[PDB]
RNA sequence: AGCGCCGUUCCGAAGGGACGGGCGAUGGCCUCCGUUGCCCUCGGCCGAUCGAAAGGGAGUCGGGUUCAGAUCCCCGAAUCCGGAGUGGCGGAGAUGGGCGCCGCGAGGCGUCCAGUGCGGUAACGCGACCGAUCCCGGAGAAGCCGGCGGGAGCCCCGGGGAGAGUUCUCUUUUCUUUGUGAAGGGCAGGGCGCCCUGGAAUGGGUUCGCCCCGAGAGAGGGGCCCGUGCCUUGGAAAGCGUCGCACCUUUGCUGGGGUCCGGUGAGCUCUCGCUGGCCCUUGAAAAUCCGGGGGAGAGGGUGUAAAUCUCGCGCCGGGCC
RNA sequence: CGGAUCCGUAACUUCGGGAUAAGGAUUGGCUCUAAGGGCUGGCAGCCGACUUAGAACUGGUGCGGACCAGGGGAAUCCGA
């Protein structure tokens, strides 16, 4: 039952706040509310509690991550470079 | 208060030091021997009149038994 | 159909006064104030949402009246931790001490040659 | 098939949680009244306290007084250990059927107490008698 | 310049108390304990103090009473916090095993030893369960809004009884009432992210909605918490409508019926529990109290009994506004 | 006009709205019919809530019979 043509979660705002602002906030409104796969348990229970706080519903192993996503593309390459520097020339 | 079901402990409580008051309440197929103490009020109920007519005399004398009604 | 009144000087429906209406032997309804419900203690580092079992859930100042048998569990870490985390800590301690023994004998067997 | 009546076995869940039990008789197939596999064991209840050079013999004799117990346990509630205690436990006094009689249980516990202290005083297998800090 | 001001943990020798041990003195029946003076060891205040009659904060409810008071006064029924030095009485710890002898036997005697509780495989349970500095943790102590379910009160219907209204005609009709408080026990009911047997896919059982399952589903058997609901002690002798015997400044007492049988509900209010949603908003501290880990110490030493009791009782008090 | 039920809803637009757009038909009373549940036993028997839809009859076309209660459309200027 397709109810909306293009607008998704940001359909709650209605006709206000403009069009491009809703289009830009929808991209992260999709992510900040979608459940993620727990890297420790293995289930899709990673609802965020607050800004940057993501706790699981099974083992409750809380992790600090991005504000709107579980991990940021900047922190990914930061961790990669940290590992590379650790392995190079024995830390 | 405290309800008493056995036949051996109510008399032990009635022969205590703080058993100043003992009252008898007659009801329809019910007889209640309420012994008042310093903290509680022990109540023993019985449905047989034969077990009550022979037990009323077993109370220690001098305790000022008051037959209600 | 019968509207009653408060019994104390408090006139605001705050958290200190929670009234439940009850019927007296005198055939009339009246408020009675209820003590705030006490929650059972929760374990330390154990299961988070699950409270401890076998421990009386009542206000803190009431615990002076309760007996020790109604405030703890017979096992170790009775009223402080849950059942799962106790055996978890037992296994963890035993295994890490065995690993320390293993690394010690490994250092010894390496010293015997080098 | 490694769990034998010789090795030491920790107790995970129960009143005697982690009390250094040793198996007296293990039943892997299970009885009729107990479908789960189990193992009747005997463990130490109160570990002996520390002894020193300043504490006299009258104090060492008081510290060496230990309390034991006998109990059947499920394999899921116990963890085996590579250590072993080589003490002879005659199956006549310690039996699976003594759990129906308090005097027989007292006799079995009193036998286990002396069986444990005679191995404790000689100093062999101190790991079995030292308390596990958890 | 100064009445003083800024500053509240900063630039301070800002702990006057206690566990225990030793020396010394004193008092009570100097047997034994209670104090005082000194020495040793140990001991972060998050800095005095004030700041809420709606925040946190242990513990009283029912009936009756006046011209003016009610959880205060009287009756009746409970509960909280403090005290016990010559420690109030009971129950735990407390009472067993081995050897030999006497006795037909039941039992008794001499030596030695154990005895700081038990049960269930478990989640956990009981009438109590040695504990010093210290450490750890919980409760106190949590936002708003949707839903759903349980309980109670009120509302509604049908039957029975008491009293009252209409009856020119009809109406077994219409109206008022028809009870169990705190506390303690048991049983329904609700919740569990709590345990055991066994492990599934042809996936499963589930909600109004989701959600959950190899990190153990369905099913079977158990445990825990709230039990504001029901019965029982309180509890029918009080209270309330009814028809009466004395009586009109002596007015109490009668006996009956009330604790009768039920039902329904997207019904309203209060409460409890489950779950979800909202975020660049995470929705208070402190005092009191409890549990656990540690094992410094104390206790009679055995068919006699102590260290301690968060157990069942008993005694005394709770000042001021 | 104003509530409710049944059809129909334009230009524009950020596609969410405009929108109760606009414009139409019905609404009473008394008899009915059909559907929407639970419980007991190895498909039958009883128990009670008010909701919907259709039809017949009838009142001097009166029916939201009091109360309750959005006039609408086409455009300009400004401020989201
Ligand atoms: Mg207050
Ligand atoms: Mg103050
Ligand atoms: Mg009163
Ligand atoms: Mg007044
Ligand atoms: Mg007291
Ligand atoms: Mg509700
Ligand atoms: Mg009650
Ligand atoms: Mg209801
Ligand atoms: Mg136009
Ligand atoms: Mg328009
Ligand atoms: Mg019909
Ligand atoms: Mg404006
Ligand atoms: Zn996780």
């Amino acid at each position: 039952a397709k109810r909306t043509k293009k607008v998704g979660i940001v359909g709650k705002y209605g006709t206000r706040y403009g069009a491009s602002l809703r289009k830009m906030v929808k991209k992260i409104e999709i992510s900040q509310h979608a459940k993620y796969t727990c890297s420790f348990c293995g289930k899709t229970k990673m609802k965020r509690r607050a800004v940057g706080i993501w706790h699981c519903g099974s083992c409750m192993k809380t992790v600090a991550g991005g504000a709107w996503t579980y991990n940021t593309t900047s922190a990914v390459t930061v961790k990669s470079a940290i590992r590379r520097l650790k392995e190079l020339k024995d830390q | 208060p405290r309800k008493i079901e056995e036949i051996k402990d109510f008399l032990l409580t009635a022969r205590r030091k703080d058993a100043k008051s003992v009252k008898i309440k007659k009801n329809k197929d019910n007889v209640k021997f309420k012994v008042r103490c310093s903290r509680y009020l022990y109540t023993l109920v019985i449905t047989d009149k034969e077990k009550a007519e022979k037990l009323k005399q077993s109370l220690p004398p001098g305790l000022a038994v008051k037959d209600l009604k | 159909v019968q509207r009653l009144t408060y019994r104390r000087r408090l006139s605001y429906n705050t958290a200190s006064n929670k009234t439940r209406l009850s019927r007296t032997p005198g055939n009339r309804i009246v408020y009675l104030y209820t003590k705030k419900v006490g929650k059972a203690p929760k374990s330390a580092c154990g299961v988070c949402p699950g409270r401890l079992r076998g421990v009386r859930a009542v206000r803190p100042k009431v615990l002076m009246r309760l007996s020790k048998t109604q405030k703890h569990v017979s096992r170790a870490y009775g009223g402080s931790m849950c059942a799962k985390c106790v055996r978890d800590r037992i296994k963890r301690a035993f295994l890490i001490e065995e690993q320390k023994i293993v690394v010690k004998v490994l250092k010894a067997q390496a010293q015997s040659q080098k | 098939k490694f769990m034998k009546p010789g090795k030491v076995v920790l107790v995970l869940a129960g009143r005697y949680s982690g009390r250094k039990a040793v198996i007296v008789k293990n039943i892997d197939d299970g009885t009729s009244d107990r479908p789960y596999s189990h193992a009747l064991v005997a463990g130490i209840d109160r570990y002996p306290r520390k002894v020193t050079a300043a504490m006299g013999k009258k104090k060492i004799a008081k510290r060496s007084k230990i309390k034991s117990f006998v109990k059947v346990y499920n394999y899921n509630h116990l963890m085996p250990t590579r250590y072993s205690v080589d003490i002879p436990l005659d199956k006549t006094v310690v039996n699976k059927d003594v759990f129906r009689d308090p005097a027989l249980k007292r006799k079995a516990r009193r036998e286990a107490k002396v069986k444990f202290e005679e191995r404790y005083k000689t100093g062999k297998n101190k790991w079995f008698f030292q308390k596990l800090r958890f």
